[PDB]
């Protein structure tokens, strides 16, 4: 996929204006610079590889982290998957409109003893478990129940000391694309909510412990790291240039449309 | 059992890996896919759409729709500037912001060419010529005209057509540019003088306004993936 | 020669003798749907010269101190004639548009504006935790205009008119990679664009989703000397093309 | 879980009833047991809903005058009607709903 | 299953699904014709546009 | 010693992996299959059987035979509905418990229409028309038998058949539907209502009864299989 | 348009079927058939009627 | 040995029993006929049932 | 693909890159005569120089 | 980041203005915010610029005497004027400055 070369050009002097042009009619002008002087022949050898779709999504961004205590009541993590949180990567989403791709989620699990009291502790490796729950299934409450086991969803268990544990997700949405803005609400009577639809649901994590309590408190931090593959995009659209401030809607403080200089002469 | 010996570079996680990986849930079959309009297959088919560039900054103006427009008055005194910029299309604070600038800076290296399309939105029987000057580095900012036409320059005659293209070309001594601003590689300025004055009839304004784009020609290329400096956090939503 | 345009449909026809060109959408011409594509089970229909006329809204006037205007597209037409009164019995429906856009002043008045038509557009509320409502969004075949200053933070569900950030948060002077043209005095005087049917689901509701906007933006603004006509109005008419629905119901 | 309009002010007058809606819809995920609280701060609670069970003796200034009012509770009403509103009523209410995995909150800023 | 990198490479899908493939990263075609000239009327370079 | 490098991804227990196992008792030779009559081979060869639709609840028949019973009588007046309930069939508390419903609530997506077979268990010299009517949502419910003829609706006649199958389509914007309770993607209200009245003659009683089925057509799918909630638990037994 | 050489606008030529009344805004008389007519070096423009009764003829 | 999934994948069998093997996940046969219509004369869909 | 060592030996691409392959330690090419004579006019062993 | 000088010996007379130069250039990984100090050692800081504000009463016997120069300190000027030149202003001046991740030193001898 190589780009264009150019090709060479003489002194003309003619009725063929290729530089005067209308942008009146919405048609970016398509000129070469070998019509405005006089340029050699130049084999050209770039590559327009990385500026593809596939090279700039495909990469791996963090879009959350939750803590939980071992030796709590309600010590476990829930969270509803989606990218709306972290702010480095929601903006390379809205680049365009509607997206499609599949997923690699990747976990990332670390561990830390909190100050305990007992007398020479020592624990074995522990194991982790992160429940994957479709939109709609039965959640549990606490974390000592029989809902976490006998169950058929999805789940994943993992020890420390190895590699980090990796599942790969398909398309799941009920549309043709997931919709990254949703102008209109959800209920037919126009009242409500605004911006919220129900086209890209994933559904939520569940991650907990597996051991017990032996003699010290261990509190475990988790990131969660997407990776969309396979990914086509629709429609693009102009990058957001206000600070994020909401999660769910798009509002904004307004904010000039650059930083300043001193005077239009000035370089 | 077969014998193997396992590399340095296993039981890691590299956030750029090419793996395969173990489905969660086997068999599925998604939805099929629809002839939506509007297909983007490259982000080099975003760089080649004109955008506004704000070229009238000024500490007054940032906050409003005045940025965009260039203030071109019927003068009394011959060779005077319009207005003035480096070329730096990551680096300078009027090319940053455009459509141009939030692609590169998700890139570091560029390459090719810039095509400038202005536009003169002024009356109707309002005329005037305009000389559209770029010079290479080396020396400072021109001046004077007189060290101006000594670049490269075209002369801009506004009729009924109302635009003229700019094309500057692809001097430099690498095969890439730097976007972040660097000395090694700086691409010189881009000026715009009065050729002869804007001559108007009787009950006709005179302060006339003139647009400026900017857009990547057909040999445009980036490299090296980096994230952009344009998007903080503190805390999750 | 290349300057005039006749564009007819149905039972009118518009008319041009200064004009561009037309802009069609993002390459492709509004056809009807394949059954490739199609998920309702029941046979559409197609009134197809009972809707399929140019619609014109209200006008607007141009001051001196004017910040834009907008409007949701299937929700303009609502209640001009055919095409509201099967927009309310039906359930369905997909269209495509053909905004047009004209704007008149003499050889002595300055100006450019600004017609794009945006998809999907999300606005934003005045504070920053609240969502805006029904009413102070849009209005039947009324323009609801931007203003030049920032809504203060006392007001509860209204929508932030500041037109550099275009309402959306997004800076203004990107707003060309829609399609998109300009109206400009001097040398122009109609825009026309062409609009498919651009959705993720092969066929919506229209009561519940704006799935278009038609923003109208001016840059430079309107100026003029004294003993010149003061008042100039921009008049934007729309003819929806290839419309279809499914699925009858009761009124609502 | 989400509330129509997070926060806004209501303006009545002594001797009236006050109405503060707290409206919500259903995200999909949403599968567990309903809780539904109310706060003030002119952070104690003065109603409760949850396990089907009405809980309102919590309040002492406002013993037996703040009910809810629709029979429906669990399609998305949470409104109260406070009775016989006085002066001392200044404050923040804060209706809490939670549904797991959702959690939303409102605060109305009463002010007569 | 054996193709050209940027000599050459062999590629072998192990697992029965299609969500379980690497990323392809050569997918290489481009159309800007549909963002730079989307008009009716077909427009020359070299002649005016008027 | 062949070069290896472990991905990430390795030493875990994914519960739905596709993996080969080491047996445990090799050589183990199982007894031969039989030619049992009843061979299921697919879920969507259950979702075709009728089952009776408990559509008369109201908290007194639900622990009794009463909830099947649709009791129909002889009206005075005329233009009444006789029941009335949105199409969920896995968030209404009425399709909720049949065999297609306790289908639906192992899958998360389905899709396709549905079958629903009615039956009039009345007397022999007793004759009636009814009007089984579907109303698309968007609106409301239908509240007069004018609002809901407007829909998709068959007129049904008692005869000697005694048995008139109203299939609704599948009228929806999207490839799939939710089967938790969503408003996005509702699916509508199905109605019945007198056309006539029951006339019945002399010495014979009134209130005749009128049965309901549901099933899935030929072209039915689900989706995405997760864990029911009809059942917990708190111990081992 | 028989006016000067640098004053241009528009205008709306609408022929409404009987039925109802006359129109009575531009809300009302855009639904019939009408052309939207510019004035421009060309000054004229023809607003052909249709034929639209029930009978093979008319009375004068 | 080289078969489609849901573009080709290579699957061999290592063990050398019957009950080592992975899942088939690809068994797409059905017949509902023994379960909608179990009758002995046959039923036709547009005359009527009696 | 398969070739001799310093016998035979196979070894094969993996990544679909062209920075991830291994060393090739087997350029062997030497050409010293652009730094011994980098003269214009030839010189030869047996005659005298000048 | 790199200093034009890293050290030099710099001879005025009493009564002047000297005149302590300090320029840099910025190489292309140098993103962070800006910081500059100055000491002196006849280790005490004199002037600081972090924040896009000066600090400048540090120093006792220098009170109100020294003062950046240029108005473009992100440009590679660090430069600063000594006013009214004293026999006790004998010592080392370090010209510290830190954009991260670069940071340099110059070390310059006032001898008066």
């Amino acid at each position: 996929a190589r780009v264009a070369d150019t090709i060479s050009s003489r002194p003309t002097n003619s009725e063929s204006i290729p530089a005067l042009t209308a942008a009146e009619t919405g048609h970016t002008s398509q000129v070469v610079p070998s019509d405005t002087m006089q340029t050699r022949h130049v084999k050209n050898y770039h590559s327009r590889s990385e500026s593809s779709i596939e090279n700039f999504l495909c990469r791996s961004a963090c879009v959350y982290y939750a803590t939980y205590t071992n030796n709590s009541k309600k010590g476990f993590a829930e969270w509803v998957i989606n990218t709306r949180q972290v702010a480095q990567l929601r903006r390379k989403l809205e680049l365009f409109t509607y997206l499609r791709f599949d997923l690699e989620l990747t976990f990332v699990i670390t561990s830390a003893q909190q100050p305990s009291t007992a007398s020479s502790v020592d624990a074995p490796v522990q194991t982790h478990q992160i429940m994957y729950v479709p939109p709609g299934g039965p959640v549990p409450t606490k974390v000592k129940d029989y809902a976490w086991q006998t169950s058929t969803n999805p789940s994943v268990f993992w020890t420390e000391g190895n590699a980090p544990p990796r599942m790969s997700i398909p398309f799941i949405s009920i549309g043709n694309a997931y919709s990254c803005f949703y102008d209109g609400w959800t209920q037919f009577s126009r009242n409500g909510v605004y911006g919220i639809n129900t086209l890209n649901n994933m559904g939520t994590l569940y991650m907990r412990h597996v051991n017990e309590a032996g003699q010290g408190p261990i509190k475990s931090t988790v990131r969660i790291y997407f990776k969309p593959k396979h990914v086509k995009a629709w429609v693009p659209r102009p990058p957001r240039l206000c600070q994020y401030e909401k999660q769910k809607n798009v509002n904004f403080s307004p904010i000039g449309v650059t930083t300043s200089r001193t005077d239009i002469i000035t370089t | 059992g077969l014998p193997v010996m396992t590399t340095p570079g296993s039981t890691q996680f590299l956030t750029s890996d090419d793996f395969q990986s173990p489905s969660a849930m086997p068999q599925f079959d998604v939805t099929p896919e629809m002839q939506i309009p509007g297909r983007v297959n490259n982000l080099m088919e975003i760089a080649e759409v004109d955008s506004v560039v704000p070229v009238n900054n000024t500490e007054d103006n940032v906050s409003s729709l005045k940025a965009y427009q260039i203030p071109v008055q019927s003068n009394s005194d011959n060779g005077k500037q319009v207005f003035g910029f480096p070329l730096q299309p990551g680096a300078n604070n009027v090319l940053n912001r455009t459509l141009l600038g939030e692609i590169l800076n998700y890139y570091t290296h560029w390459s090719g060419s810039i095509k400038l399309t202005f536009m003169f939105c002024g009356s109707a029987m309002a005329t005037g010529k305009f000389l559209l000057a770029y010079s290479p580095p080396g020396a400072g900012v021109p001046k004077n005209r007189k060290d101006a036409m000594l670049g490269t320059h075209v002369i801009w005659d506004v009729g009924l057509q109302s635009s003229c293209v700019l094309c500057v070309p692809w001097i430099s001594q690498t095969h890439y540019r730097y976007v972040v601003e660097d000395e090694y590689t700086a691409a010189g300025y881009v000026t715009c003088w009065y050729q002869t004055n804007i001559v108007v009839p009787a009950d006709v304004q005179s302060s006339c306004d003139i647009l400026c784009f900017v857009s990547a020609c057909n040999d445009f290329s980036v490299r090296m993936l980096k994230d952009t400096p344009f998007i903080r956090q503190d805390t999750f939503y | 020669s290349d300057r005039v345009r006749s564009i007819t449909l149905g039972n009118s026809t518009i008319t041009t003798q200064e004009c561009a060109n037309v802009v069609v959408g993002y390459g492709v011409w509004p056809e009807y749907l394949k059954d490739n594509e199609a998920t309702a089970e029941d046979q559409p229909t197609q009134p197809d010269v009972a809707t399929c006329r140019f619609y014109t809204l209200e006008s607007v006037q141009w001051m001196k101190n004017s910040a834009g205007w907008w409007w949701k597209l299937p929700d303009a037409l609502s209640q001009m004639g055919l095409f509201g009164q099967n927009m309310q019995y039906h359930y369905l429906g997909r269209t495509g548009y053909t905004i047009h856009v004209q704007c008149n002043a003499s050889k002595f008045h300055q100006g450019c504006l600004l017609v794009v038509c945006v998809p999907e557009a999300e606005m934003g509320c005045s504070n920053l935790n609240n969502t805006p409502e029904f009413s102070e969004l849009s209005g039947g075949d009324s323009a609801r205009m931007f203003t030049d200053t920032q809504v203060g933070e006392s007001n509860a569900k209204k929508v932030q008119t500041a037109v550099w950030n275009a309402g959306m948060g997004v800076g203004v002077g990107n707003l060309t990679i829609f399609p998109h043209q300009w109206i400009n005095l001097r040398t122009n005087n109609s825009a026309t664009l062409v609009m498919p049917y651009i959705n993720s689901v092969p066929m919506d509701n229209m009561f519940r989703h704006n799935n278009l906007t038609l923003m109208i933006i001016p840059f430079v603004p309107l100026n003029y000397s004294e003993g010149s006509s003061p008042y100039v109005p921009i008049t934007v008419t729309i003819a929806p093309m290839c419309a279809e629905y499914n699925g009858l119901r009761l009124a609502s | 879980l989400s509330i129509t309009t997070p926060e806004e002010m209501i303006e009545k007058a002594k001797g009236e009833t006050a109405y503060l809606p707290c409206k919500f819809t259903l995200s999909p995920e949403d599968q567990g047991p309903l809780d539904i609280e109310w706060l003030i701060s002119p952070d104690q609670v003065i109603i409760l809903y949850s396990g089907d069970k009405i809980y309102d003796d919590y309040y002492p200034d406002l013993k037996g005058r703040v009910h809810f009012t629709s029979n429906d509770l669990k399609s998305g009403d949470a409104s109260i009607n406070v009775t016989n509103l006085q002066l001392s009523d200044i404050g923040t209410y804060q209706c809490k709903v939670k549904k797991a995995p959702g959690v939303a909150n409102k605060k109305i800023h009463l002010v007569v | 299953q054996v193709s050209t990198q940027k000599i050459h490479y062999t590629n072998i899908n192990y697992y029965k699904d299609a969500a379980s493939n690497s990323a392809n990263r050569q997918d290489f075609t481009q159309d800007p014709g549909k963002f730079t000239e989307p008009v009716k009327d077909i427009m020359v370079k070299t002649m005016p546009a008027l």
